[PDB]
């Protein structure tokens, strides 16, 4: 199977498998069933940002998403990624819709990852920026209901043609290039990401999430991995 | 069914 | 065929094809014979430094290469990328060598794009630094006899065990991500590219250069292209 | 005198000195009587944006005035800042206001400059980017009307508490840091300006502009620069 | 007196004020007697990378210090800033040499801050790179005993024409422009500070050491703190 | 006195 | 052919 | 006079 690590925007409590009852953030360790969550306020309809930060000084994986004047959540969870993930990913956003359903619209994502080598003490990057999305945006691939270029936004799950989301959807955005995420030889590894989203449930009752993600290269949508398990996992293990 |  | 936009640190003057009678920087669009040359003092087996630059208010292509206390050689084309490149290109390196050899050793080469739309205004990016290469940089797709690794190089062309250049070579390296280098809807593009290079001809007769260059995202080195072709161009035309 | 070196946004034409009759773009060397300019069709009530980008290969000072969905207007003057500007400056906005008057807001404002040692091939680099301003900006030098912290904005021209602009302003917001702008010693260098800009006029009779200028580093507005010159120069010269 | 938050390197055992018997890093908060230590091998005369690091998420201050092919040593510490630090501060380098002397010459610096509102959820940033160093550098503070010019170095503390560091030496270079290090209605605030040493004593018995710092705007040396105090603590409290 |  |  |  793939090998993920998350930080999960879930607004639909799966409390059978272990999610709170409220929607959360979540840090994922190769498992739909987070190792650290917090409560988040989600607000429908209002477009929130999420920050997502690691380094390998402090080996921790840290999120913060926020909507405007208002308090954030925030989760934190100490990982080894060098244990965890393979030493090249890919990064993407993924997303999904079961009975109940959502937009999962991503309006801008932005990602730095930096290497820097004990030997030389000099460093690798990579930065990417979307503030806005293409038509056939061809750094992107696009996995499962992904679309881009309406609004000039990324929806990660199928909305029909009123604007209406669809339930029982999957999408994934994956960064075209493999990023180095750790090396054995790096003095300091780092990254973050940011991605700013427009959550909408029209009856009000959202599902699934949005989530950040890092996984093997050649990385697809588990078949069947709509609803509670947010385009990421096989089951719910 | 959490809404449901 | 490809479409090909490269500055080119040719080492070799083919005359019968355009060259001048010296070593030589070029601008080349579509074409081996260089719209725009200027005289380059190569120094053998010094580490020289390569900047090319571009932005769509002045249209102008212009790059620089020097050798650290020494006079710079410079070239600058008027051009307009809009009209010659697609609007989704790959960024790479390429070297080669003939009947005469060289080491086409790539130090360090960072790149960065920028495309801020007209509609919005906010920017797109792409950055990406290598300080260092390893042995299977899963970022860099590598063509023909490139190769990377050796003392955290990459060589483009033929070395042997002990850094013998070797003739009929030719390899190239591009970024794996397409780049988005124009778009109509811009209120301005620009990118740069920066790398740095190790010519040695222990022969002291070297060939052929090394290019930076811009291509259509599934460019490959043309068929026979070792030579005096650079790795770019089908022919000499 | 000071040593200015500007792009200004003119909205209002002084005809009796160079103005064309139109509100312009210019390019301004160590003169109010703008070297170069381009027609600018302003938009009043609706937020600019200003790109200014120069560097030392081209030796080319442009820049690109643009509205959302608006052609563009773009000047450029072939300049050798190292002729010019003193090593060292400070780089800022200004704006000014006479018997009529604008609002002349600022929302963001950012701004990048890196210099290229030749001995060295390493590169000194300064960054800064403001997208708010606060009430106490400390690394901004405000002088003379220039305010920051009304709706996030730095006002550079007086207005009443509720955004009405006053006429007879002049004011200026400056990097707090000196930048080294040129260096006989460096192979490339290179600055790159952005700002976004808000200009109201309720009368629809807008004066006198915004100007983003790179000075000596003890710069100060003229006494006597409201109006037409810009806060920039002490005569029109 | 001033408020300081410092990475400290070290190089000489002050037992008497808590020291560890050998060079060591250490994070220092208001207090030449750090919160926390780590064992630091030293190397003299070989150039050193130290990297500091620190985001309002996980409210840790981290700091790495290595030399090429040796093992990094590295301290961390959780602090909340916005309780310890003004707003507004400035970043700097000191080092000082009390009985026993080393060079303290800094080859390269380089400066992160981000910070983004939560009303508005835009950043403002402020980067700066130093990779060599010029005579009247007009972007640095130079306090005490601090100078730029020789080799494109700072030197921190004071050597004699023969390259011989001197005894009772202290000196700072602070960043011209203050620094936005916390605020309130920030969403995520960061910094990151790299800098590339060389400490050597010809004699092999350093003192004091390097440190990062960061001060209220208007700090300056406290009178008499050569020796142990860093140039940066008035007494050993 | 543009617009007078 | 150049060197010759 | 920690060296001596
Ligand atoms: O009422 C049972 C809900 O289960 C389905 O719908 C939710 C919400 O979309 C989803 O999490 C779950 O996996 C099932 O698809
Ligand atoms: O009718 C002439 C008005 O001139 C004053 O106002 C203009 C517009 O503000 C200004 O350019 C000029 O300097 C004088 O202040
Ligand atoms: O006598 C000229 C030889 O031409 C061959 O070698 C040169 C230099 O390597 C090369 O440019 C050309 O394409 C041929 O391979
Ligand atoms: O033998 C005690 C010496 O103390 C002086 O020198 C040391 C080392 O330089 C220094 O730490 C201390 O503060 C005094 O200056
Ligand atoms: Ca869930
Ligand atoms: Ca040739
Ligand atoms: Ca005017
Ligand atoms: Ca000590
Ligand atoms: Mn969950
Ligand atoms: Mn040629
Ligand atoms: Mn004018
Ligand atoms: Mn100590």
């Amino acid at each position: 199977a793939d090998t993920i690590v998350a930080v999960e925007l879930d607004t639909y409590p799966n409390t059978d498998i272990g999610d709170p009852s409220y929607p959360h953030i979540g840090i994922d360790i190769k498992s739909v069933r987070s190792k650290k969550t917090a409560k988040w306020n989600m607000q429908n309809g209002k477009v929130g940002t999420a920050h997502i930060i690691y380094n390998s000084v402090d080996k921790r994986l840290s999120a913060v998403v926020s909507y405007p004047n208002a308090d954030s959540a925030t989760v934190s969870y100490d990982v080894d990624l060098d244990n965890v993930l393979p030493e090249w990913v890919r990064v993407g956003l993924s997303a999904s819709t079961g009975l109940y359903k959502e937009t999962n619209t991503i309006l801008s994502w932005s990602f730095t990852s930096k290497l820097k080598s004990n030997s030389t003490h000099e460093t690798n990057a990579l930065h990417f920026m979307f503030n806005q999305f293409s038509k056939d945006q061809k750094d992107l691939i696009l996995q499962g209901d992904a679309t881009t270029g309406t609004d000039g936004n990324l929806e990660l799950t199928r909305v029909s043609s009123n604007g209406s989301p669809q339930g029982s959807s999957v999408g994934r955005a994956l960064f075209y290039a493999p990023v180095h995420i750790w090396e054995s030889s790096a003095v300091v590894a780092s990254f973050e990401a940011t991605f700013t989203f427009l959550i909408k449930s029209p009856d009000s009752h959202p599902a699934d999430g949005i989530a950040f993600f890092i996984s093997n290269i050649d990385s697809s949508i588990p078949s069947g991995s709509t609803g509670r398990l947010l385009g990421l996992f096989p089951d719910a293990n | 069914g959490w809404y449901n």
